[PDB]
């Protein structure tokens, strides 16, 4: 049995969070008092893997939710599954770090990461077999970027084996919703890269132009985006319970999708995306979710993938399929497209299989890229980052919390080190 | 419990204080004699918001205030009036004569004997307070207690608390309107207090409010009522965000990180976009990206200053009501476009987003429309400097001559005080003339 | 640069000698030939290295290479050759039980020394013979080593903690506080290597009672000035000397570890194997670039993988030159893991780096201001 412990900081996190338990309660037949309504017997196969079972035949789910501002609690208990969470599991400070990320990693966090670290502690003393962590947080934040990027140190300092994934936002291009965002970025990208065996990156612009091109949706909100996330962590899980054809883990993606150490950073997608009243016309076929996962605009992070090469990719279908059509789908595919996928790693495309397909849906699929664009994304980062360190544009803030310029030149000189590493494969011909 | 303590010094100061605290009355269902019976109605909530208001074991709200001034006559208007059971009786006001537009007066002689009641009250309410945001001073340049008292009141309170944040909003004095002779004196001499001790200072120009109920609002003779009810909206909608819940919720703390490059640089200008009387409110869809642009005009800002001349280094917007981030996000795009708006080359972001639920109420009275959208913006810019600029001249056609100095060295004052504090200000001039200038 | 990979056969060893003791090395000059002990038939392993050595026979004295010989061909011409302003990087990779402390340090009290006994008695008698007036010097040492991708300081008193690894933007990677010393006489540095060696974290395991667990630094930082203030400048030369022991590769076939021990051991691997991509690519850059046109388009060696290769970025490439003793053994086991350590010789033995440093901007600021 294979236990994953789920982590939220920040106001995206818990949104996301909040978000993806309701999507994993509904799959897992789970009622908003806790209770089991279901009618399939596989829902309670591996229930365990994040809930725990109660002494009255109820359900908790195994979440731990962190900040440093009370109204984001207070919203999450306010809201149709806030009872779902047990309150001991609600470990929040007061005085916010304001999109400050000493404040976060050095200041405030540091007073409040101790009672967060031994809830943890708590919740994986009672796991059977833990398989590994995961956390949501938004890198543009201060309380997120923060007190995420320590607990993921002090975490991979106790345990070192298990796995560390992370679903995190990143700043958008143009989309900017505070000043300070390339600092907390930057630092947050320095700490990611060392304590991390997954990293899943999500754009706001990326999301904004599914919902608008993709889905037809005229007014969005958050609320669609994190269906959107939730969907793609839903979709990732998907081998650890319930049967199929394949079965294939956390760690089984992080060894096939891991060529190096420091290149962790990957791009979701999902398919299918119908929009709402033009499901009718389109068939839902295998070769149909292959090409919608494989387009350029469907992908969750913001980069194009036309203009790097695929190091590696992985697809989870999830359906009653067969075996034949997705291996000649995935070959055809790599033959097709061949000067966008690298030439000394032959058949790089993984495949996983499941046979319980979700609810609504008879066939789906869920996309993880590993490429070389992703640079791109630091590379844009690097040049803001410049742009307001040469100057000092808001370094009083940071320096007054104890930090220096040498920790920020460490961090430009990490990330720069790391786009290098990843422009070391996009090339042809050698 | 986001509380913050608001203090009003200063005829300017308690008049501002009025409308603000009956905007929050209005906005929070509070009657004038402090009772709540929409609680009651309803039996439950956390309507007693603690932001502003007290609550105490019979029910009675009291607000988190001090007034100060020297003149009984505002006090006593206020102490008798509407809201008379609404305030503690300590409402700390000098059975003396007043400053009389002098700076000296207001800070050396009369000052003292006052600063220690009104530093132990200041005291007392904190003590009630946990995890206060900060202070909100409400004061006005140019006037001799407004000047002299903020200036000893704010050294106090920073050597005292120090680490919590402190605002300004003040009435600077405006390029050709004035209600005294001897403004620039106080205004150079109170420019020390306000720099080295105030966190963040918004300045309000007379003149620009005046444009604004002239054009928009088709006021055609205006009191300070109206000055007054629009200031009392721009700090409802500072302060919105630790009130109510909303998408994007914009702390004070948030504010000052985003809004202050540099410790010397703390002077945004402030303004209010959908400012429309009811007859005009119709024929208006006065949608996002329409208030969006409107906040950008050289016309509707609320100190004379024009943008246009100068570089914009920072902005803060913050939303009430219908609000989606999807139309926020269109009208930064439209606005990062624009040629006429500028800005420095070292903030590349140069914008921060907040939306709150809540949308703005209607004062009865009022001039302002019922609108379900609405949106103030803080802007960190260069062209401050200019209106700092001309009141340097007229202080210097002042002071070739020492005309009026001897009304001032009377109350204990030294001359040379003078020269240094027209210093301050020269540096501090120069500073926005090195910031703006291009990376190379 | 060079790396010189000493390719030393020491004697037989009780567990050696529990099997067929049959050494399967041999050599004419700088020829090296090693046999296939499943495979005699075939014909040797050969190899041409100008410092192959067999010490297997120590009384002996034909074709017999002596601890001097080994100096002569690599530590003084190292030495010299790198004393016009470089940084010398010597460093231990063999395998378990495979004698690479006695390449190290040697017999101290005989004179038939190590590499450390040689290189720091002769550079110090090389100072004493040129200490004047106007011509003097200046020696500091330090120490660490690192567990599993944390450093932790040797000399210093019980710090449990571990030292945070930064980067300073002109000078490099280095550790935070890690205890530095100045150093006056070759005896002392003895000493410090005695409580050092003493320091270290070490485990028994059946390819030997004493394997060392960690991976162990000893910088030198030697600086030296002439006083001719009519016509010279002082502080003419500085000099880095880093001395570094590499634990071998766990053969977890031949050793069996369990538990932590195995924890150790994976680590250990993980790091060799870092080092070794290091050297195979650093080694491919540097014979790009110096010898086909001179293009230096962009070149990137992964140093950030491991804690080691990070904080021997100055040391191993880039302006430095370096050292490798190829601590062999005679054995029949160990012949798969000799033929990988001399292919990654075979991707090693030039690394080709420049360098010419270290003057002294204060004393000819004199000259300037005159
Ligand atoms: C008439 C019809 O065809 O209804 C469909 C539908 O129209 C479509 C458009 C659905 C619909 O989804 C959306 O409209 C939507 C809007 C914003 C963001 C995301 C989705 C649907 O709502 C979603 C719903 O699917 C589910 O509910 C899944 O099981 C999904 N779970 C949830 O959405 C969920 C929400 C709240 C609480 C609990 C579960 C899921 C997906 C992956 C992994 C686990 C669960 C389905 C099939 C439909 C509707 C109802 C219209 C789609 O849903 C998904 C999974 O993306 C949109 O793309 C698919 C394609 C479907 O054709
Ligand atoms: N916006 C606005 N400004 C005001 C108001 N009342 C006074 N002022 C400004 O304040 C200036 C006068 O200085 P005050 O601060 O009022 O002087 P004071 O507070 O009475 O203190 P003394 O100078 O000692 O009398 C005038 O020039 C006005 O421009 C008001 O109600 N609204
Ligand atoms: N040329 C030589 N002549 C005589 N004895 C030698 C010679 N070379 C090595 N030895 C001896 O062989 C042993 C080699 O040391 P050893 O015990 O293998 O340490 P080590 O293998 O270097 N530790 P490690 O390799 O890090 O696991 C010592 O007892 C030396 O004295
Ligand atoms: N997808 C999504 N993004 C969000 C949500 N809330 C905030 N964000 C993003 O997160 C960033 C702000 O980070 P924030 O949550 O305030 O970090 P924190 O203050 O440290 O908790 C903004 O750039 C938003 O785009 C949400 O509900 N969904
Ligand atoms: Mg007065
Ligand atoms: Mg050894």
């Amino acid at each position: 049995m294979r236990e994953i412990v789920h982590i939220q900081a920040g106001q995206c996190g818990n949104q996301i969070g909040a978000k993806f338990w309701e999507v994993i309660s509904d799959e897992h037949g789970i009622d908003p008092t806790g209770s089991y309504h279901g009618d399939s017997d596989l829902q309670l196969e591996r229930i365990n893997v994040y809930y725990n079972e109660a002494t009255g035949n109820k359900y908790v789910p195994r979440a731990i939710l962190v900040d440093l501002e009370p109204g984001t609690m207070d919203s999450v208990r306010s809201g149709p599954f806030g009872q779902i969470f047990r309150p001991d599991n609600f470990v929040f400070g007061q005085s916010g770090a304001g999109n400050n990320w000493a404040k976060g990693h050095y200041t405030e966090g540091a007073e409040l990461v101790d009672s967060v670290l031994d809830v943890v502690r708590k919740e994986s003393e009672s796991c059977d077999c833990l398989q590994g962590f995961q956390l949501t947080h938004s890198l543009g934040g201060g309380t997120g970027s923060g007190m995420g990027t320590l607990l993921i140190s002090k975490i991979r300092e106790e345990y070192p084996d298990r796995i560390m994934n992370t679903f995190s936002v990143m700043p958008s291009p143009k989309v900017s919703d505070t000043v300070v965002e390339p600092y907390n970025a930057t630092l947050s990208v320095h700490q990611l890269v060392e304590n991390t065996d997954e990293t899943y990156c999500i754009d706001n612009e990326a999301l904004y132009d599914i919902c608008f091109r993709t889905l037809k949706l005229t007014t969005p909100t958050y609320g669609d985006l994190n269906h959107l996330v939730s969907a793609t962590m839903s979709g990732v899980t998907t081998c650890l319970r319930f049967p199929g054809q394949l079965n294939a883990d956390l760690r089984k993606l992080a060894v096939n999708m891991v060529p190096f150490p420091r290149l962790h950073f990957f791009m979701p997608g999902f398919a299918p995306l119908t929009s709402r009243g033009s499901q009718q016309y389109r068939a839902l076929t295998v070769p149909e979710l292959t090409q919608q996962m494989f387009d350029s605009k469907n992908m969750m992070a913001a980069c194009d993938p036309r203009h790097g090469r695929y190091l590696t990719v992985a697809a989870i279908f999830r359906g009653r399929m067969s075996m034949k059509e997705v291996d000649e789908q995935m070959l055809n595919v790599q033959n097709k497209n061949s000067s966008y996928f690298v030439e000394w790693i032959p058949n790089n495309v993984k495949t996983a299989v499941c046979d319980i397909p979700p609810r609504g849906l008879k066939m789906s699929a869920t996309f993880i890229g590993n490429s070389t664009a992703i640079q791109e994304l630091f590379k844009r980062i690097s040049e803001q980052f410049t742009a307001m360190f040469r100057r000092k544009a808001f370094l009083h803030w940071y320096t007054g919390e104890g930090m220096d310029e040498m920790e920020f030149t460490e961090a430009e000189s990490n990330m720069n080190d790391l786009v290098s590493e990843y422009q070391q494969y996009q090339d042809a011909t050698a | 419990m986001r509380e913050c303590i608001s203090i009003h010094v200063g005829q300017a100061g308690v008049q501002i204080g009025n409308a603000c605290w009956e905007l929050y009355c209005l906005e929070h269902g509070i009657q004038p004699d402090g009772q709540m019976p929409s609680d009651k109605t309803i039996g439950g909530g956390d309507d007693s918001f603690n932001t502003f208001f007290s609550e105490t074991g019979a029910g009675k709200h009291v607000p988190r205030a001090v007034f100060v001034d020297l003149e009984p006559t505002v006090i006593d208007e206020v102490r008798t009036g509407t809201y008379r059971q609404l305030f503690h009786p300590e409402q700390l006001i000098t059975g003396k004569e007043d400053a009389a537009n002098n700076y000296a007066r207001g800070h050396y002689t009369i000052g003292k004997e006052i600063i220690d009641l009104v530093l132990d009250r200041i005291r007392k309410l904190a003590d009630q307070c946990t995890g206060l945001q900060g202070f909100l001073v409400f004061h006005s340049f140019g006037g001799g207690t407004g000047s002299g008292f903020t200036s000893l009141l704010m050294e106090r309170l920073s050597v005292d608390y120090g680490k919590k944040s402190k605002l300004e909003f003040s009435i600077y004095p405006a390029p050709q309107v004035s209600t005294a002779v001897v403004e620039p004196y106080n205004s150079i001499l109170t420019t020390h207090t306000t720099l080295e001790h105030s966190d963040c200072a918004f300045m309000v120009d007379n003149e620009a409010i005046y444009d604004i109920c002239r054009r928009n609002l088709d006021i055609e003779r205006p009191t300070y009522t109206n000055l007054n009810r629009l200031i009392s909206q721009i700090v409802s909608s500072i302060t919105a965000s630790l009130r109510f819940d909303g998408a994007l919720n914009v702390d004070l703390t948030e504010f000052q990180t985003n809004l202050v490059p540099y410790p010397r640089i703390h002077f945004p200008l402030a303004t209010y976009a959908p400012v429309i009387s009811a007859e005009k409110a119709y024929h208006e869809q006065l949608s996002v990206a329409e208030i969006t642009n409107a906040c950008f005009e050289p016309a509707n800002q609320m100190v004379k200053c024009d943008p246009r001349h100068g570089k914009y280094m920072a902005c803060c917007l913050l939303y009430r009501g219908d609000v989606v981030p999807k139309d926020v996000n269109a009208a930064i795009a439209t606005i990062k476009t624009k040629r006429s708006i500028q800005f420095v080359d070292w903030c590349p972001t140069g914008f921060k987003v907040g939306i709150n639920y809540q949308p703005p109420t209607v004062v009865p009275g009022g001039d302002l429309a019922k609108v379900q959208r609405a949106v103030c913006m803080l802007s960190n810019t260069t062209a401050i400097a200019e209106a700092w600029a001309r009141l340097d001249h007229k202080f210097d056609l002042m002071y070739a001559k020492r005309a009026f100095v001897h009304w001032y060295v009377g109350e204990g004052m030294e001359e040379g005080e003078f020269s240094e504090a027209r210093e301050d200000m020269a540096a501090l001039e120069k500073d926005y003339e090195e910031v703006g200038v291009d990376s190379v | 640069a060079s790396v010189k990979v000493a390719v030393r056969v020491r004697p037989f060893n009780s567990r050696e000698m529990s099997r067929d003791s049959k050494c399967i090395i041999q050599m004419s000059g700088s020829t090296t030939t090693i046999v296939n002990p499943k495979q005699p038939k075939e014909t040797p392993k050969s190899f041409s290295f100008d410092y192959s050595y067999w010490s297997h026979t120590s009384p002996e004295d034909i074709n017999y290479a002596s601890q001097k010989q080994v100096y002569r061909d690599i530590g003084e011409e190292m030495l010299q050759h790198a004393f016009e302003g470089y940084n010398v990087c010597i460093f231990a990779y063999g395998q378990t039980g495979a004698g690479k402390s006695y390449t190290m340090m040697g017999k101290q009290e005989k004179d038939q020394q190590g590499i450390i006994p040689q290189l720091c008695e002769d550079l110090f008698s090389r100072i004493n013979d040129t200490t004047n007036d106007n011509m003097s010097y200046s020696v500091e040492v330090s120490y660490m080593e690192i567990y599993c991708e944390r450093v932790r300081d040797l000399l210093n008193p019980k710090n449990k903690g571990n030292l945070r690894v930064r980067e300073h933007p002109l000078l490099g990677p280095y550790v935070e506080d890690l205890s530095k010393l100045a150093v006056t006489s070759y005896n002392d540095i003895q000493d410090l290597m005695d409580s050092g060696n003493k320091a270290r974290t070490v485990a028994a395991t059946n390819m030997n009672e004493t394997s060392s667990r960690s991976h162990a630094v000893f910088n030198i930082i030697f600086t030296q000035k002439r006083h001719d203030a009519e016509t010279n400048i002082t502080t003419e030369k500085v000099s880095k000397i880093s001395l570094v022991d590499l634990a071998g590769s766990e053969r977890a076939d031949s050793t069996g570890a369990k538990g932590t021990r195995l924890k150790e051991g994976a680590n250990i691997n993980k790091s060799l194997t870092t080092l070794g991509k290091v050297i195979s690519a650093l080694a491919e850059m540097d014979s790009g670039p110096n010898k086909n046109k001179k293009k230096k388009k962009t070149d990137f060696i992964p140093y950030r993988d491991s804690v080691l290769t990070w904080l021997l970025r100055e040391n191993l490439g880039g302006n430095s030159r370096t050292a490798m003793v190829a601590a062999l053994s005679p054995a029949d086991i160990n012949y798969d893991e000799t033929l990988s350590t001399l292919r990654y010789a075979d991707r090693a033995k030039q690394i080709r780096c420049n360098a010419v440093i270290n003057e002294d901007p204060n004393n000819k600021l004199i000259r300037e201001l005159k």
